[PDB]
This record gives structure tokens, C-alpha cells and sequence, in this order.
DNA sequence: GCATGCTCTACTGCTTCGATATCG
DNA sequence: AAGCAGTAGAGCA
DNA sequence: TGCTCTACTGCTTCGATATCG
DNA sequence: AAGCAGTAGAGCATGC
């Protein structure tokens, strides 16, 4: 199907990005830009050996992604703007640019979704319609991250914002990533 | 049995008066009986085309059979229904066909008795096949053929019981002396009226009983039980177009080849591969690789736990539901476990869940087993046999997505008027009889081509409504319900 | 003691026939 | 294998 | 600026065919 | 799947 995919990788060992001023937007490097996915995208997925972590910030890569969407979108009309976030919510954050950035996503019509680690709240292998907590996995960083993503998502949608978070363990036996894409019938 | 065919001998009485018009000007019984025999052949040549059918007349002037009796004459012999045989049979219509019958063999002689049934027995005997049902249809009007002798009466009532001893069943289709049943006589020895069933109702049907799969159900890993997975509805369609030569009208026997690699010569399946193309790159696999990459299991029914009969809606289905039955052929004693499981699931209204793989290599499919209990009465209404129904289920890319976003309610006045409308249009649905129009038109088209009764009968569209009757049955409230809330109003 | 002669279930396979999947 | 609405590039206001 | 024809074109669907129990 | 025909791996019996 005629689509376009663009991937942002934040927290690598190099800061090459369309906008990066100082320690703001540090260690943000896009892998492959807005492209029809050929096998080179899968080659770049298989060239992902390093975590290579010097993490700076993550609530700014969304601003970079929307700005490269605005820069590239000239005549290429997209009916929707879907942005996924993949993290485990264990590093620290920056609560300054949250209200204005939520207002800009409200005025630019972005559909965002969030993917979560193993611990939402015997052999917990991959997914078996089972539990989520190994014994108890949440610390204060997961507490603050889970509550800010819950409040951001309920202010973005409502009740379904609480439903617009999904765990890695049960998203393999569902297609919750395949929502709000296909033109209906 | 399964390869067991069934037979029918049509015995026709033409002694003295049925060849006559019986002092009437309405309907003659001889042409009536020939109409009924031709109708039975026409129905069964497209309904059940492997059975055995024959015609015999008795009481005629001539005589021809295998043992040379007197006044017994046959016309066809025990075989399949044939177009040549009905085009031979239909010559006896009207008074002109009656006189043609008179010059062909002549009506009127001393009709004998039970040795005609002896000739029917000799027709039933010498056939090298398997026979399931043996019935004799007797077309006659005389209800006392022994007006002068007791010896032929005794030999009739003895030979009929002798044919009953080896299982032969005759059933006379009674004629009428004034037009209705009035000859209330005492055949309470020979036999074990209504001829519209021989006329009308078997224009489209087929005959079979098979099993479609014999599988095993695995409860844990090690406690398995044999079941057979029968079918109940199968969407019957028209027989295939046999290829034929234009001039001589024989089968063609086409043959296929693959060749021409810019060398001429020939090719072979070992010299070729399968491939797919994705933008630029092509991927090359083999036929065995294509066959192998769809594999998940071995064929069977894996148990996966029990479920209450609420969550599965009947809105969810994907295929004509099958019907599983237990049998004591593979594993001895499975009827016990199936009857016990059926009784427990029947009292506690719980359905089973299974993973289902039909044959030796098919990716798996989730099925749900729902039990059902039997019914019968004095008329033997076996409409429900006991056993489990296999409701299919979708997975994720069968339930599509609708636009879903429109909502405006309605005012509480129209619901009672529509209740009145549907209560005026309220009747029983059916038990049967909603026949296929395109298949039925093809059936009648194929009927009127090998007989050259040219006139192609237009098929009765039974599915169509009758708006000229339904307007008056409904009543003059159409425009009332229109201008109530939804006027056209330009 | 190895070589040849009757004989008994019974395993593989041919044939039809109906359903299912696939392609045009 | 074969028909039914979608959508733009000329023919015509 | 405003209207019209039509030139395919995906999205279907019967119908012919290859396989399997 | 249902039916049915066939032959072979083997088992008892006798011999220069």
C-alpha cells in the first residue's frame, strides 16, 4: 500500500538532526526519513546493534518529527498524522514544554500512541493472555512517566486515551498498532 | 448401504373400461396414468439419476415376456431413466395414442392374475447390482378382480404373501369410478387416490449420505476420541459443461503442455521454480517450499477449555456449520464419553472451544462446539438429531470497519403504526419451498431440449413478492406513514 | 538340510464422487 | 472472464 | 471562472480449473 | 471417503 514511514531514534551516540540547539535536542538522530518502505528499511532495522545510550530528552523529538512533517509536506497531502512512541519510561523528563506542545498537537491534528514495557502494574515469556507484573516492577520514574502519559492521553482524547496505551506483551497477539490507518470501505 | 440403488416397476391395467372413457367427457384414466408415469420419469431423471425404473402393462391382447405367459406385455426394462425411453413412452396420449396402442398391441383380453406379479419378481431378480428398496406401483381401478373364480383369488393372495416373504412391497395408486374415492373394498391382504405427489413436487433434489472427514478430538494430549464431521447444507449448483466435438458429437479429451523456452522442444516441472516480485527484487522458491511454508499442526481437534453460551453472538459466523458425531469404529467406547459430555453441557449450557485442522496440511482455525438435542413425535419429526454444531469464528482481518458515526433517534409514534403494519403482514415463515429460480429455469431448459416439445416453460419465480395483493392486505396507510414524518416535499 | 510346492490373512492401490481452494 | 461507480484531461460555456 | 464527455480502473462478481479425502 | 480387487510376506509340507 502507498504509504510513507519515518523513524526517529533518540538517545544514540551521535546528534545529527534537522534542528538541535545546544543541549536541547541532544542525541536525536533520525534513521530513515519519510520514505516508501523498501528492503533498505529492513536492512537499517537489522543494522541496529547498539543501544549506545547518552539520553538527553524525548518530549522534543515529537516537535522535530512534526516540523519535518511540515517541511516535507508540500503537495503530498496526508489524511492523517500517526506518531508512535516506543520507550520503557525509566529516564528523566522535562515538564516545561508540555502544555504548549499539547496545544500545538491539538491544532495540528496528530494521533499519538504509546507502547509500554513488561510491567503494566509463572513463566511470563512473551504473551499468553496472562499477567503483567513479574513481582512488582514500578519505581518512581515509572510512576511519574505513567501518570504524565495517562494525563496527556486523557487530555488528548478522553476515556480512550487511557485505552491509547499498550503493552509489549499483548500487542503481539493483537493488532492495536493497526488502528486509525485504513480507509474504511 | 452407500452404493445401493432402488427400483420401481409401473404396472398398468388396461383390461376393458380404463381404455374406454368410462362414459365420461372429462378425463380418461389411461392417459392419466401415462401422464403420471412420464411425470415420474421427468422428475427422477434430474433428481436421482441412477435408480431403476420400468413399465409393464397387463391385460393386453398381445403377450411378450421372458417366459411367454398370456396377456402380459412389457415395454422397457430395468435401467436408468433415459430420454429415448420417455420419447418412446409418450406416444400413448389422447384417443389417437389410444388407437395407436390398439394397433400396437390391442386392448381387451382375458387378464390373468398373480403371474403378472411373478413377472415383476423375475424382473426384480435378474439384475447384477445392489437393491435397497423394492416397491411395485399398481395403476388400476377394479377393486374385486375375482368375480368368477376362487382359485385365482387364492393364488393371488398366496403369491402376494410369497413376494412379501422375501421383502417386496406393492402399493396400488387407486383410481376413481365416479371421480372420488367410493369403491370402499377389502384389500386387507395384498397391499401393505392422491397422485399430485407423483405429479408435481420432486422437480429438484439430489440423493446422498456421506461423511466428508473422520477426525480425532484430543482432550489433554493423550485422551482422544474419534468423531466424524458431517455436512448439512452444501449449496448445490449446476453440473459441469462437458466438452464436445461439433460434427460427430463425442468427447474431446483435451491435453495440456508447457514448453517454448525460445528453444522449442519441451519442458518439465523439475526445470522450473516459483517466484514473486516486490518492487525490484524477486524471490525464488520451489513448489515443495511453497507447500511447506503453510504448516502448523497435524489434522484434528485440540481442546482449549469450555465457555458459556452468551459471549459468542450468532452474528459471528464464516462458513456453513458442520455437525460432529461419535462412532465406535476407531476407538471403542467413545459413545459413553460423548453422551456424558453432551448431557453435562446440555444441562449447564456451556459450549466447548477447539482448534481445528481439517486435513494433512492446513493452517489452523478456531471452532466452537455447541450441543443440540433431538426431537420426534408419532409422525416421527426427526428435524433435530442430537450432536454438536461447529460454529466457525473470525480472527482479526475478517471483521471490517464501518464509518460508524451517525446517530439520530426517533419520535414515539411511528413504532405502533409499524407494529400494526408488521402484524398485518404476520404469518409463518416456512418449512421448505423457496426454490432456486436460475437453477430451476436451467432445469426446465434442459428438460425441453432432449424431447423437442419445444416451448420452453418460463420458470415460476416463487421468491418474488405480490405487491398488488400486499397493498390491499396492508391497507391505505402508506401515504399516512409517509406524510407523518418523512414527506418528499420537493 | 537347503530347495521346491500349497495356502491365509491382509496392505496397497485403482475407481468413482463430492467438496474445497485457486485463478481468470 | 465482465459490469459499475471514481477521477481527471480535453471539448465547450 | 463553470459545465460536459469519456477513458480507463479498481472492485467486485460467475465460471472454469487443479487438488484431496 | 467408500468400496473392492489383487498379490505378497509369511506359514506348513515334502523331497536327493
Amino acid at each position: 500500500n502507498k504509504d510513507e514511514i519515518a523513524l526517529v531514534l533518540f538517545g544514540t551516540d551521535g546528534t545529527d538532526n534537522p534542528l538541535s540547539g545546544g543541549d536541547q535536542y541532544q542525541n536525536i538522530t533520525v534513521h530513515r526519513h519519510l520514505m516508501l518502505p523498501d528492503f533498505d528499511l529492513l536492512e537499517d532495522i537489522e543494522s541496529k546493534i547498539q543501544p549506545g545510550s547518552q539520553q538527553a530528552d524525548f518530549l522534543d523529538a515529537l516537535i522535530v518529527s512534526m516540523d519535518v512533517i511540515q517541511h516535507e509536506t508540500i503537495g503530498k497531502k496526508f489524511e492523517k498524522r500517526h506518531i508512535e512512541i516506543f520507550t520503557d519510561l525509566s529516564s528523566r523528563f522535562s515538564k516545561s514544554q508540555l502544555d504548549i506542545i499539547i496545544h500545538s498537537l491539538k491544532k495540528c491534528d496528530i494521533s499519538l500512541q504509546f507502547f509500554l514495557p513488561f510491567s503494566l502494574g509463572g513463566p511470563f515469556r512473551l504473551g499468553g493472555h496472562g499477567p503483567s507484573f513479574p513481582l512488582k516492577g514500578i519505581t518512581e520514574q515509572q510512576k511519574e512517566g505513567l501518570e504524565i502519559v495517562k494525563m496527556v492521553m486523557i487530555s488528548l482524547e478522553g476515556e480512550d486515551g487511557l485505552d491509547e496505551i499498550y503493552s509489549f506483551s499483548e500487542s503481539l497477539r493483537k493488532l492495536c498498532v493497526f488502528k486509525k490507518i485504513e480507509r474504511h470501505s | 448401504k452407500y452404493s445401493g440403488r432402488d427400483s420401481l416397476i409401473f404396472l398398468v391395467d388396461a383390461s376393458k373400461a380404463m381404455f374406454e372413457s368410462q362414459s365420461e367427457d372429462e378425463l380418461t384414466p389411461f392417459d392419466m396414468s401415462i401422464q403420471c408415469i412420464q411425470s415420474v420419469y421427468i422428475s427422477k431423471i434430474i433428481s436421482s439419476d441412477r435408480d431403476l425404473l420400468a413399465v409393464v402393462f397387463y391385460g393386453t391382447e398381445k403377450d411378450k415376456n421372458s417366459v411367454n405367459f398370456k396377456n402380459i406385455y412389457v415395454l422397457q426394462e430395468l435401467d436408468n431413466p433415459g430420454a429415448k425411453r420417455i420419447l418412446e413412452l409418450d406416444q400413448f396420449k389422447g384417443q389417437q395414442g389410444q388407437k395407436r396402442f390398439q394397433d400396437m398391441m390391442g386392448h381387451g383380453s382375458d387378464y390373468s392374475l398373480s403371474e403378472v406379479l411373478w413377472v415383476c419378481a423375475n424382473l426384480f431378480s435378474d439384475v447384477q447390482f445392489k437393491m435397497s428398496h423394492k416397491r411395485i406401483m399398481l395403476f388400476t381401478n377394479e377393486d374385486n378382480p375375482h368375480g368368477n373364480d376362487s382359485a385365482k383369488a387364492s393364488r393371488a393372495r398366496t403369491k402376494a404373501g410369497d413376494l412379501r416373504d422375501t421383502g417386496i412391497f406393492l402399493d396400488l395408486m387407486h383410481l376413481k369410478k365416479p371421480g372420488g374415492f367410493d369403491i370402499s373394498l377389502f384389500y386387507r391382504d395384498i397391499i401393505s387416490s392422491k397422485l399430485e405427489d407423483l405429479l408435481r413436487k420432486v422437480r429438484a433434489k439430489e440423493t446422498r449420505k456421506r461423511a466428508l472427514s473422520r477426525l480425532k478430538l484430543k482432550l489433554n494430549k493423550d485422551i482422544v476420541i474419534s468423531v466424524g464431521i458431517y455436512n448439512l447444507v452444501q449449496k448445490a449448483l449446476k453440473p459441469p459443461p462437458i466438452k464436445l466435438y461439433r460434427e460427430t458429437n463425442e468427447p474431446v479429451k483435451t491435453k495440456t503442455r508447457t514448453f517454448n523456452t525460445s528453444t522449442g522442444g519441451l519442458l518439465l516441472p523439475s526445470d522450473t521454480k516459483r517466484s514473486q516480485i516486490y518492487g525490484s527484487r524477486q524471490i525464488i522458491l520451489e513448489k515443495e517450499e511453497t507447500e511447506e511454508l503453510k504448516r502448523f499442526d497435524d489434522p484434528g481437534l485440540m481442546l482449549m477449555g469450555f465457555k458459556p453460551l452468551v459471549l459468542l453472538k450468532k452474528h459471528h459466523y464464516l462458513r456453513p456449520s458442520l455437525f460432529v458425531y461419535p462412532e465406535e469404529s476407531l476407538v471403542i467406547g467413545s459413545s459413553t464419553l460423548f453422551s456424558a459430555l453432551l448431557i453435562k453441557c446440555l444441562e449447564k449450557e456451556v459450549a466447548a472451544l477447539c482448534r481445528y485442522t481439517p486435513r494433512r496440511n492446513i493452517p489452523p482455525y478456531f471452532v466452537a462446539l455447541v450441543p443440540q438435542e433431538e426431537e420426534l413425535d408419532d409422525q416421527k419429526i426427526q428435524v433435530t438429531p442430537p450432536g454438536f454444531q461447529l460454529v466457525f469464528l473470525p480472527f482479526a482481518d475478517d471483521k471490517r470497519k464501518m464509518p460508524f458515526t451517525e446517530k439520530i433517534m426517533a419520535t414515539p409514534e411511528q413504532v405502533g403504526k409499524m407494529k400494526a403494519i408488521v402484524e398485518k403482514l404476520r404469518f409463518t415463515y416456512r418449512s421448505d419451498s423457496f426454490e432456486n429460480p436460475v437453477l430451476q429455469q436451467h432445469f426446465r431448459n434442459l428438460e425441453a431440449l432432449a424431447l423437442d416439445l419445444m416451448e420452453p416453460e418460463q420458470a415460476v419465480d416463487l421468491t418474488l413478492p405480490k405487491v398488488e395483493a400486499m397493498n390491499k392486505r396492508l391497507g391505505s396507510l402508506v401515504d399516512e406513514f409517509k406524510e407523518l414524518v418523512y414527506p418528499p416535499d420537493y
